[PDB]
C-alpha cells in the first residue's frame, strides 16, 4: 500500500511516503527483501525525499536495509537525507550507508547506471 | 503634590549645584572637565531636576522625552551606571545637608513630619528609577543589532563556485556559533546543488575538543548528504586537537590552502577542469 | 561603624524580608516565581545585606567577589538596572517603615540623632554604587568581545583563487563597516597577489547613498592599485540607488551570479582557464 | 642625485626614493622630461614603492607626468600606490593614470614588452 | 650554570632542523635519542616549519635514534597523523627493527604512515607521489 516497488532498466527504484515508525517500517522491509529476492536487479535505489522527521527504529531499520540489499547488490541512498534526519542517522546510525547521490534522482540513476556499465 | 516641591526644587537646584561643586573632586575630575564644560553641565542638571514636577501631580509625556534624551546624553558623555548612582547617593547627601540648613519642607507648619521628609526620597528614587529606565535601552537595542550581524555573518554559504559550495569561517566560534554553522551549512546546500564544500578553518584562532568534533560532524553530514566535504586550511595547534581528540580522520580530505584544495576538488569533478 | 549595624541588620533582614514580600506584586510576580522559588532569592538577599558589615568597619574582599557574583547571578537572572533600582527605592521604603517602628538606632541614647539616621542610607547608597559597578562588567566585555568579532569578520578575504581574490560581504554594513571594508580590501589586495576582486554585494539588504559611493570608491582603489574589479551580485534597490548617485558606472563590471563573473574573469585572465 | 634615470632593452626604468613635496617634485619633472627627450624609448616606468604619504601637490605632478610622457610614448605606473596615497591620489587627482601593474616591476616590464612587441 | 644554559640551548636548537629541503619537499633528520620534551620539541618545531615552509610531503629519518620509548613512539605517530592532517604525507624513513617493534606492540593502527627503509627510496617514492616533480 505504502511500497511503491518500481523496477525500470537494469535498476530498482523506491519511493518512502510513509514516515511512520514500526509497521510501516517493518513492511517496506520485508516487501524490498522479497521483491530484490524476486527479481534480480544488480542496483536499488531508496527515496527519502517525503520524511523530514526519523527516531533511532527508523534509522536503524533504514542502516539494517542498506546491509540487507547489499548482500545481493550495490545500491544507493539517492535521496539527500534531510538536514535534521541526517543529523540524527550520524549520531545514532554511525555507518557509511553505502553509495549516495544527494537528492537527484536523475543523478542517482546516472552514478547507478554507469557503475553497471563499467 | 509638585507645586511646591518645584518651589522649594528653585533652591534645590542651587543644593545641587554645590552638589556637583563637591562632587566633581572625587570622579575623573579632568576627563569630565574636557569633555563637558560646567556651565552647560549644571543647567542641564538644573533643567532635568526642575521641570519634572511642573506638571499636576500626575506626569509628563514631553518631559519623559526630555528624561529619556537626557540619559541617552549621559551614557554618549561617558556617564555609566557607576557614575549615575554617585550622583544620586551626592543628590541624597546635599538633600539631607540642605534640608538641615535650608529647613522649608512641602505643607505650611511650625513643624514638619515624616510624610514630605520622605515623600522627597520616594520622588528622588521614582526620578532615578525613570533614568536608569532610559538608560538602558539604547545598549539593549545595539547589543541585540550586533548579536544578530554576529549570527548572519558567522556561515556566509554565499561564496559560490561552479557546482562547488566554498565555505569562509574565519572567526572564532563557539558553541552557539557551532550548532549555527552546522545548521547554516546544512540548508544551503540542501538549497543549492553542489558536490564539493571547501570549509576554510584557517582564520580560528583556537579550536577547543567539542568545536572540532562538531566540526567533524559537518564533514560527515554533509558526506551523508552526498557532497564530498574538502576541508581546507588546517593550522598546527587545531590539528593537535583534533588528533587528540581521537575521532577517526581518514574519511575527512584535507589540503594546506583553498588554491590546492580546489584544483584537488575540480580534479575530483573531472569535466569541471574548464 | 559595622558592628552594631549588623547587629541591627539581624532584624533589617527581615524587615527586607517583608519588603520582598510587598515588592513582588508590581514587578513580574508570575516570572520571577518560576524562575526563582522564594525562599532561595530571600535567603541569598538576606546574604547580601548581612555580611557586607561583618567586617571591622574598612571592607571585605571576599565579600567584594560575593558582591560580584551576585550582581552577576541577578544580570543573569532578569534583574536589570530597572529592578535593581525598585529594589533600592523599596529597601529604603521598608527601612523607612521599621526605624518608624523599631526604633533602634546605633548609638546607645534615649533619642538618636541625624548622624546615624543619614550614616544608614549613605551605606545603603554605598552598596547599591558597588551592586551597579559590578553589574556592568560582564556586559562591557561581551560588548567588547561582539564588536571585535564583528569587525573581523566583516571583509574577510581569507576566500581566495587562484590569482583571484574573492570577497563575501554578506551582512549588512554601515560607515564604520565602510571604512573597515576599504582599509581591509586594500591591505589584502597589497600582501596578497591577485588580479581580480569579485566583490559581492549580494546580501546587503539596503545600502543607501555614501555606503556605495565607498563601493565605488574600493572599485577604483582597486583598479587603481592595478587589479580589475569585477564587483558582482547586485540587488534591484541597490542598483537604483547607486545609479540615482550619479557616480560613473562605466569602468565597474558587473555580472548577476559569482559562477558567471568568475568565468568572465577567467576569460579576462585567457592563461587560468584550467 | 635622487632621480636614478635607467634604461634597459627598449624601455626607461625610474625608482622614487625622495617623497618630499616641491624641490624633489620639480626637479622630478624637469629631469623625466629631460632623459624621455633626449632617449626615445616608447615605455617608461616608473616606481612609487617608497613612497606612504602623498598630498596634493605630489599627486597633481604625479598626473601630470602621467600627462607629459604620455605625450610621447606609453607608460605604467608599475609599483602599487600604496592604499593611503592610493586614496589621496583618487579623491584629489581624479584620473585612470595610465596603464598599471601593480607592485611587481616584472609584470610591469612584461606588459609594456609585450605591448611593444605587438 | 650559564655554559650549562647555553649548551642545553644548543642542544634545544639542534633538535629537529627542518632546513634540510627540496623543490616542494621537505626532510626533518633526527639522529640523537629523544625524550618526551624533546618529543614534543620536535612535533611543535615539524609542525611549525610545515606551515612555514609549505611542502607536500615530509620525511623523518628515524635512523639514527638507538631506541625509543613507547610514549615516544605514539607521539611519532601522532605527529604523522597531524601533519597529514595539515596536508603533508608523513613518509617516515629508515626505521629500526626495535623501533618497529615497540611501535607494533603499542598496538595503534598502523597503516596511514608510509615507510621505505632508506632515504633513496624514500625520496623516490616521494617524487613518484608528486608525479611531474619526479622529472
Amino acid at each position: 500500500m505504502g511500497i511503491p516497488i518500481l523496477k525500470l532498466g537494469e535498476c530498482l527504484l523506491i519511493s518512502i511516503q510513509s514516515e511512520l515508525d514500526d509497521h510501516t517500517a517493518v513492511e517496506f522491509q520485508e516487501d524490498l527483501l522479497a521483491k530484490i529476492h524476486e527479481t534480480s536487479a544488480r542496483g536499488v535505489v531508496i527515496d527519502i525525499t517525503s520524511i523530514d522527521f526519523i527516531d533511532s527504529f527508523i534509522a536503524k531499520i533504514l542502516g539494517d536495509v542498506v546491509s540487507m540489499s547489499k548482500l545481493m547488490g550495490a545500491k544507493v541512498v539517492v535521496t539527500g537525507i534531510q538536514p535534521a534526519v541526517a543529523i540524527t542517522l550520524i549520531e545514532l546510525g554511525i555507518t557509511f550507508s553505502g553509495v549516495l547521490s544527494a537528492m537527484d534522482l536523475e543523478s542517482g540513476l546516472e552514478k547507478l547506471k554507469q557503475e553497471l556499465g563499467e | 503634590m509638585y507645586k511646591d516641591f518645584a518651589n522649594f526644587i528653585r533652591t534645590n537646584k542651587k543644593d545641587l549645584l554645590n552638589n556637583w561643586m563637591n562632587e566633581m573632586e572625587k570622579q575623573s575630575d579632568p576627563l569630565i572637565n574636557d569633555i563637558a564644560k560646567e556651565p552647560m553641565y549644571e543647567e542641564t542638571s538644573i533643567e532635568f531636576v526642575d521641570l519634572i514636577v511642573s506638571n499636576i501631580t500626575e506626569n509628563g509625556s514631553k518631559f519623559n522625552e526630555k528624561l529619556d534624551d537626557f540619559a541617552e546624553k549621559v551614557v554618549h558623555l561617558g556617564w555609566p551606571i557607576h557614575f549615575v548612582t554617585t550622583g544620586l547617593r551626592v543628590f541624597g547627601l546635599l538633600v539631607y545637608t540642605a534640608m538641615r540648613d535650608e529647613d522649608l519642607f512641602l505643607k505650611r507648619e511650625e513643624k514638619p513630619e515624616d510624610d514630605a521628609y520622605y515623600r522627597f526620597e520616594t520622588w528622588l528614587s521614582s526620578m532615578y528609577n525613570k533614568v536608569v529606565t532610559a538608560y538602558a535601552d539604547t545598549w539593549e537595542k545595539t547589543v541585540s543589532i550586533q548579536k544578530s550581524a554576529l549570527q548572519e555573518l558567522s556561515a556566509p554559504l554565499l561564496p559560490i563556485f561552479e557546482k562547488i559550495s566554498v565555505m569562509p569561517l574565519i572567526g572564532t566560534i563557539d558553541t552557539e556559533r557551532a550548532k549555527l554553522i552546522i545548521e547554516n551549512l546544512l540548508i544551503g546546500v540542501v538549497k543549492n546543488r553542489s558536490e564539493v564544500v571547501l570549509i576554510d578553518i584557517t582564520g580560528v584562532p583556537v579550536v577547543d575538543t567539542m568545536v572540532a568534533h562538531h566540526i567533524i560532524q559537518a564533514s560527515e553530514a554533509v558526506r551523508l548528504v552526498g557532497c564530498q566535504a574538502m576541508l581546507v586550511g588546517i593550522r598546527p595547534e587545531i590539528a593537535q586537537t583534533i588528533v587528540n581528540l581521537g575521532i577517526e580522520l581518514d574519511q575527512i580530505i584535507t589540503t594546506n590552502t583553498m588554491k590546492k584544495g580546489m584544483e584537488r576538488a575540480l580534479a575530483l569533478t573531472n569535466r569541471e577542469i574548464v
